[PDB]
């Protein structure tokens, strides 16, 4: 769930090449692969009934549901600590919720707010700036770093770009391929 | 002049017949592969010109089952009472693609022309197309896929027809180029439409008005193309990759079993002389799925060349009229 | 409410009146039918129809209903679209032969609405006349009905009646669709003919004495209505976006000739 | 002795929060029902619509709620002709039960499954339909506006007759966030006025953000969110502000998302591709404002040519 609802949401703006079919996808095939859906029940989707709403960052819609009837579910009490688990858990949603803005939100900001993103999330301003300083470093996000300002311009025009090139993800199969036929035929 | 191959000639489709298609447009099958009937045309001056042709209903809900041959016996028996006889010189659609050569319905092409030679099948175009280059293709399929029949098989009767090596595309014959004088009333409908109740020759120029301004026709065709070329494409490729993991990439390793066993002993067999080479699946070329990979590419290609045109003078018109 | 104002069936019909005309299989002058539409009981929706052989002639009536009856199965099974509305006739108008077949037409009951085929090389009289009646009692006689005339309209699928539009162009001279692209922008071509022929002469005529009458806010408008959305302002801002636009599409038909080249390439080492 | 206990194997389960084996319920209650036709119906549909109302209501999205709610509707006047309820309050409660259960959501979130087989529950919105007594799946206000065909916004009590006319009809960026509101208030009267009609408060706020965003955003093209926040002076602030960057990111319309100065403007033309009408059908009253495109040459130039001749 921390390592899937974010490290495959880079190649899923139609840019599919780090597939790991070994994850939830094991019950999230199933566990949406039906018509009537309310309130979850089990561990599985009393899990995946938030992490959808951890796709769409809802930051308190994608908690607040790991923290109602799971603590007597053998979630949070069974593990001999009571709020340590959960304040090692909250804290990496936290972290892991700022980290959404990075790959989902990023579309036509031309502008981006800093001082008050780390308030609405109610964490550490330093805790949430170290993360999406990460981003810049390892995700390479097309966006302009200005933090003696606290602010950072995007510039993200890709919008209808990545389409003619959703139309060479393939045209890469032709390519790689026509680098395989010789190899086939010699 | 509009000859093929010895039996058939070119088709002369008059705007009476294509107003009963386009009455069975695009809908009672939408998104629906309806076969939208067949080309009930007859033998003239270097022509198949079609007269009446009549709807086929598939039974269309969300899908199309063949429904009763009575239907097409009572539309012939209803054609002749008044018309022609069931000349049928072709079947028609549209229906759902731009520019596409259907393999089933290609089958449904192939033994119709091996019946009567003397056929060209229509692919008609609406605005889906996005208009877009050629609308109406009368294409028939190749008389040397009609000659090696039947039919385009699998493993056999591929690298054999496939050194006769057919053509995958011909004759996408020229249609409605003639006052044929069917003509005669609608342009007698022009002359009054020009004429003081003009209020539908302009929502005709309309139809002009609320195509462009709106509609993705550039990008959610494109996703369409992004979508087709990924999994075609590479697919060819996967068999273009599996035939010689087989042709040569097995016959590398069958060879050197062979090979290490010295070719035999004299004395007795040659036991696994016998057993080495057993022939892989694909022996020899796939012709069969690839020659319609042939024509399909090559129709992605026709989209891809409306693609670029109906593009290009948008970029011009937007260029030119912008500037000033 | 009067269910005769407007009868409304597209060229599908015309194509029925002609070809059922042009072949007859030895019909001397008159062909009828069941003329097959919908009803909103204010404006008659009509699609499709179907012909019979017939004898017209004084005194012997002939319209093969039964069979109409029959068709009208096969029509309504290939598309969902009417039920029989009445008898459509070619010439002559209303006399004593179409109520006798309106006879042949309440052997089944319905509310008849009717369509005329006009063979004549008149300009004056409209090529096709719906006809609809009231009175309509008739408990007398044959049947003493009293024709109402209906004014048509074409309305229906308007890619149709755009592909009707260049039948129009046929119907001038054929006018075949090969060279969609380049035609239809010889066409919006002879569209701004049409554009720089008017605006001038109605400029022209002003300046003489008192022109730009029914060109005043009439075209004036419509001066207005074409520069609205072609072309836009001069915003040389807009002209980077299309130069990009121009960009893309070199693109778009790049991949496309190049995918051209993927057939061969790839699909025929088959070929060797 | 069979349909009146599977709807006890629907309404007991419901009411122990059992959501899975309710849908087989419902399932099974109309496959049962399906080989009753033979039979004329009895007029007892009602109980178990009120039940899948009950089931559709959160497990379904509002879509499939207010389409079995616009059967009930129907279905209960045909009651009140043979049946004849004597119930003017209750020919408001059920008029109205439609039409607050109508503006609920404008568009789905099916992108998160986009990944593997996108196809699959918009086909099993018919199989869901076909339950309903649907023929083809749920559209929008169209419904309510073939249904004001009806005597309904008259049917409807005079506390909610008249907003109706200006949530959709009588528009205003300025003064329907002090229309919709104050009437929303109007309803929030709990005890005697269905304290069950109250769940439709925060989708009306939902809807109220991206149908009145979609209003201003197309109305004019920049005011700072600097006085918009107070502009739509709602029941929001924080979320107010992740809300219209929610019409943003899912694209109702679109504002250049994250401004710290505040000064969100709108933006020409640049984007009639996917992102206009969200996705196709039109959330806009006729005020929307016009853009450039190809073709749209031939088009306006084609037609103002041959209507003057």
């Amino acid at each position: 769930y921390l390592v899937s609802a974010m490290l495959l949401e880079i190649p899923y703006m139609a840019a599919h090449e780090s597939d790991a079919r070994r994850r939830m996808i094991s019950k999230q095939f199933h566990h949406q692969l039906r018509v009537g859906e309310r309130q979850p029940l089990l561990g599985p989707p009393e899990s995946m009934r938030e992490h959808v709403v951890a796709a769409s960052k809802a930051m308190k819609m994608g908690d607040w549901k790991t923290c109602h009837s799971f603590i007597i579910n053998e979630k949070m009490n069974g593990k001999v600590w009571d709020l340590f688990p959960e304040a090692d858990k909250v804290r990496t949603m936290l972290v892991r919720k700022i980290q959404e803005e990075s790959l989902r939100t990023y579309l036509f900001t031309y502008s981006s707010v800093y001082d008050s993103i780390s308030m609405e999330t109610l964490s550490d301003m330093f805790e949430l700036d170290l993360p999406t300083v990460h981003s810049i470093i390892s995700k390479m996000i097309i966006n302009e770093e200005l933090m003696a300002s606290l602010d950072q311009p995007t510039q993200t025009v890709v919008m209808h770009r990545t389409e003619p090139t959703a139309q060479q993800n393939l045209a890469l199969q032709l390519a790689e391929k026509l680098g395989s036929l010789v190899e086939n035929n010699e | 002049g509009g000859s093929g191959d010895s039996a058939v000639k070119q088709v002369q489709i008059d705007g009476l017949v294509v107003l009963k298609i386009i009455k069975h447009y695009q809908e009672e099958g939408q998104g629906t592969e309806v076969v939208q009937g067949v080309l009930l045309g007859l033998v003239v001056e270097d022509r198949l010109e079609i007269t009446n042709c009549f709807p086929f209903p598939q039974h269309t809900e969300d899908d199309a089952d063949f429904d009763e041959v009575q239907y097409q016996m009572e539309m012939m028996r209803s054609l002749r009472h008044v018309n022609i006889d069931h000349l049928h010189v072709g079947w028609y659609q549209s229906t759902y693609y731009g520019s596409f050569v259907t393999r089933a319905l290609l089958d449904s092409q192939f033994s119709y022309q091996h019946a009567i030679e003397e056929s060209v099948v229509l692919i008609y175009d609406p605005i889906k197309t996005a208009q877009g280059s050629l609308s109406l293709k009368a294409y028939r399929l190749t008389p040397k896929l009609m000659e090696v029949c039947k039919e385009k098989d699998f493993s056999p009767e591929a690298l054999k027809k496939a050194n006769i090596t057919f053509e995958h595309m011909f004759e996408e014959v020229p249609i409605v180029i003639k006052n044929s004088h069917l003509i005669n009333v609608l342009m007698w409908e022009l002359e009054k439409k020009s004429a003081v109740a003009d209020k539908h020759e302009l929502l005709s120029l309309a139809s002009s008005n609320h195509l462009g301004k709106n509609l993705q026709l550039l990008m959610d065709r494109v996703d369409e193309m992004s979508q087709d070329i990924v999994k075609y494409n590479t697919y060819m490729r996967n068999t273009s990759k599996q035939q010689q993991q087989k042709h040569q990439y097995q016959q590398r390793r069958q060879q050197e079993n062979m090979q290490r066993q010295s070719r035999g002993e004299p004395p007795l067999p040659e036991e696994d002389l016998s057993k080495l080479f057993k022939p892989p699946q694909p022996p020899a070329r796939m012709d069969s799925l690839l020659i319609a990979g042939q024509i399909n590419t090559y129709c992605q290609n026709i989209k891809e060349f409306t693609a670029q045109n109906l593009g290009k003078l948008f970029m011009a018109q937007a260029l030119q009229e912008y500037n000033n | 409410f009067p269910g005769g104002r407007v009868v409304r069936l597209h060229p599908v019909i015309l194509a029925s009146i002609v070809d059922s005309y042009e072949r007859r299989n030895e019909g001397a002058a008159r062909v009828i039918g069941t003329l097959l539409g919908t009803v909103d009981k204010h404006s008659v929706e009509v699609t499709n129809c179907f012909s019979v052989p017939h004898n017209e002639s004084e005194d012997e009536v002939a319209v093969d209903m039964e069979f109409a009856k029959n068709m009208y199965e096969l029509h309504k099974k290939v598309s969902p679209n009417e039920l029989i509305l009445g008898w459509y006739a070619t010439g002559h108008d209303i006399t004593e032969h179409s109520v006798l077949i309106h006879e042949y037409y309440s052997r089944e009951a319905p509310n008849p609405i009717h369509l005329t085929v006009d063979t004549s090389l008149q300009n004056g009289r409209m090529s096709i006349k719906a006809y609809v009646s009231t009175s309509m009692g008739v408990p007398g006689r044959t049947m003493g009905v009293m024709f109402t005339p209906l004014t048509v309209k074409y309305a229906y699928y308007d890619t149709e009646r755009i592909g009707v539009d260049l039948i129009m162009k046929t119907c001038f001279s054929p006018n075949r669709v090969i060279g969609l692209s380049s035609d239809l922008q010889q066409v919006g071509g002879a569209s701004a003919r049409i554009q720089d022929a008017l605006s001038t002469v109605l400029q022209y005529a002003e300046d003489v004495l008192s022109g730009k009458v029914s060109a005043d806010n009439t075209v004036g408008r419509f001066l207005m209505s074409l520069v609205n959305q072609v072309p836009k302002i001069v915003p040389d801002d807009f002209e980077t976006m299309l130069n990009s636009n121009i960009n893309d599409l070199l693109m778009v038909t790049y991949l496309a000739n190049l995918t051209q080249s993927q057939i061969a390439l790839n699909e025929k080492l088959v070929n060797l | 002795m069979h349909l009146e206990t599977r709807l006890v194997q629907l309404d007991s389960a419901i009411s122990m929060e059992l959501w899975q084996e309710a849908f087989k319920a419902v399932e099974d209650i109309h496959g049962l029902f399906s080989l009753s036709k033979k039979p004329p119906k009895p007029q007892l549909m009602a109980n178990y619509y009120n039940k899948v109302s009950t089931v559709f209501w959160k497990s379904g999205n509002a879509l499939f709620h207010a389409s079995t709610l616009h059967r009930l509707y129907h279905l209960s006047r045909e009651m009140r002709k043979n049946l004849t309820q004597d119930e003017m309050q209750r020919m408001s409660t059920r008029v109205l039960l439609a039409t607050l259960s109508i503006p609920i959501t404008p568009e789905r979130t099916d992108i998160a499954r986009l990944l593997d087989m996108d196809g699959i529950i918009v086909e099993k919105q018919r199989r869901l339909a076909t339950l309903l007594g649907l023929q083809a799946p749920p559209t929008r206000i169209g419904l309510i506006n073939d249904m004001v065909r009806f005597n309904v916004l008259q049917y409807v009590v005079p506390e909610v007759k008249d907003l109706y006319n200006w949530l959709e009809v009588e528009f205003n960026p300025l003064k329907l966030c002090e229309r919709v509101t104050k009437v929303l208030n109007w309803v929030r009267e709990q005890p005697e006025k269905e304290p069950e009609l109250q769940q439709y408060v925060p989708q009306l706020q939902s809807n109220t953000i991206l149908r009145l965003l979609q209003q201003v955003a197309q109305i004019y093209q920049s005011i700072e969110f600097s006085r918009l926040t107070s502009l739509v002076p709602f029941v929001d602030a924080f979320q107010l502000e992740r809300a219209i960057v929610d019409a943003a990111r899912h694209c109702d319309l679109q504002v250049r998302i994250d401004h710290t100065s505040r000064t969100l403007s709108f933006g020409s033309d640049l984007n009639y591709a996917t992102r206009e009408d969200a996705p196709i059908g039109p959330h806009l009253q006729s005020m929307p404002s016009e853009q450039i495109r190809n073709q749209l040459t031939a088009m306006s130039s084609v037609l103002a040519k041959a209507l003057e001749v």
